[PDB]
RNA sequence: AUGCCCCGAAACCCCCGGGCUACACGCGCGCUACAAUGGGCGGGACAAUGGGUGCCGACCCCGAAAGGGGGAGGUAAUCCCCUAAACCCGCCCUCAGUUCGGAUCGCGGGCUGCAACUCGCCCGCGUGAAGCUGGAAUCCCUAGUACCCGCGCGUCAUCAUCGCGC
RNA sequence: AGCGGGGUGGAGCAGCCUGGUAGCUCGUCGGGCUCAUAACCCGAAGAUCGUCGGUUCAAAUCCGGCCCCCGCUACCA
């Protein structure tokens, strides 16, 4: 009952190479990756591993929805923007392979009210 | 010789269709699939279900087991690459079933995007819902 | 284009992330169907309009597919897009929610792009919802016209159930 | 207090007597017609019969006990 991601312990998902972790993703983080980083997803990449190292005794706020979860992630929350506030995020083993906004609504949910006039025909 | 009613792996099957398609009724197990099966055990896919005999159905279910080992492509099979073993399985019956809502249950533990959409009964594909995808009664004004 | 009134360190100018894609419900215009005046599998036939250098790409090789690697010729009555579909012949299915229908969802593989979660398009296996011809009402059309069938251009990095034409 | 009568969609009435589908008119919601409203047309929702028991192959219908409503009469501190 313990983690397994495709046969492989969490600990030998750490010591991969990027490009050997790609053959394990979908196509889209494949491809993703294999087409390189951005530049803010190399700063925040800076960022995490700082934190994990020991430093950095901060919470990690970032705009990038786009960053892709990676297992050197694991155990941190990030503060991931909305479009109007940041929101908690704790990285758990099962989002290897998921972007960040998956994890952050943009809208709220709807609960409807009574319909107004010009709502049917006979109401204009 | 001729049986109405043939057992196969936990199904029943019409002993008058032809193999290929009373094959389909096995969930999990269609058209093209069956007649993949069909070809790799060696036998007719236009024969009569009824006609087969003790030895072709045990060998039937043993290919229905793992495919893979017998020929039959790994672009084939339902569910390719596992994310638990990593390998490529073909689920039917009740094992797909749980696969399917382990999958789901998997999404929703995390609070993803796709498992809140699947807890409120909503679109997940990214579908406009302003006008279709009604299910429901007129309200009055 | 332009008078008057306003803002004039914000109502002007940039950058990042959201939204215009929300969803008890009412309505317009369409597409796919409810099967035999058919569905599937193999085989055989015949176009026109337009467009191409930030592009059209034959021809060879690799891959099950979507696609990948090289690349002649073309600034074009010369090279390319470009060997349409409805139609015809043979076999399977025989009136059934089915070998009709293909919505919804799971897993995997690709392309464009600085970026594909919100929110793109394509392919393989699986899954298999409503629908069995439609009340009162109401629209279009007089000849190569209406019905039926595909194709080109615009938009366009990618994306056509649309518009204008054939 | 005594006697007589009656309870059925939101409203007012059939369906009893002769047991075996719960109908009629108005009303609410939705769509039609009209430049718009009313009138008119179409479709759908809505009572399982005041409760409880007995009878019967089967009860709103036959019977009995309760709850409520209406009418008539006796009734002088
Ligand atoms: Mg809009
Ligand atoms: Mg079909
Ligand atoms: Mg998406
Ligand atoms: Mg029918
Ligand atoms: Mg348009
Ligand atoms: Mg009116």
């Amino acid at each position: 009952k313990e983690f397994r991601y495709r046969g492989y312990t969490l600990e030998q998902l750490m010591n991969m190479s990027l490009e050997e972790l790609a053959k394990l993703l979908p196509a889209r983080q494949r491809r993703s990756l294999k087409r390189g980083l951005t530049p803010e997803q190399k700063k925040l990449l800076r960022k995490i591993r700082l934190a994990k190292k020991g430093k950095y005794n901060k919470p990690i706020r970032t705009h990038c929805r786009d960053m892709i979860v990676l297992p050197e992630m694991v155990g941190l929350t990030i503060y991931v923007h909305n479009g109007k506030e940041f929101v908690p995020v704790e990285i758990k083993p099962e989002m290897i392979g998921h972007y960040l906004g998956e994890f952050a609504p943009t809208r709220k949910r709807v609960q409807h009210g009574a319909p107004g006039i010009g709502a049917t025909r006979s109401s204009m | 010789d001729f049986r109405h009613i043939v057992r196969v792996a936990g199904v029943d099957l019409d002993g008058n269709k032809q193999l290929r398609w009373a094959l389909t009724a096995i969930k999990g197990v269609g058209i093209n699939f069956a007649t993949m099966v069909c070809r790799v055990a060696g036998l007719d896919p236009f024969m009569k279900a009824g006609y087969l005999t003790d030895e072709q159905v045990k060998k039937i279910e043993e290919i229905l087991q793992d495919p893979v080992a017998h020929g039959i492509p790994r672009w084939a099979v339902n569910r390719p690459k596992d994310y638990e073993t990593g390998r490529d399985l073909h689920l039917i019956t009740a094992k797909l079933d749980m696969a399917i809502r382990e999958d789901i249950m998997r999404l929703r533990r995390i609070r993803a995007y796709r498992g809140i959409r699947h807890e409120l009964g909503l679109p997940v594909r990214g579908q406009r819902t302003r006008s279709n995808f009604r299910r429901g009664q007129t309200v009055g004004v």
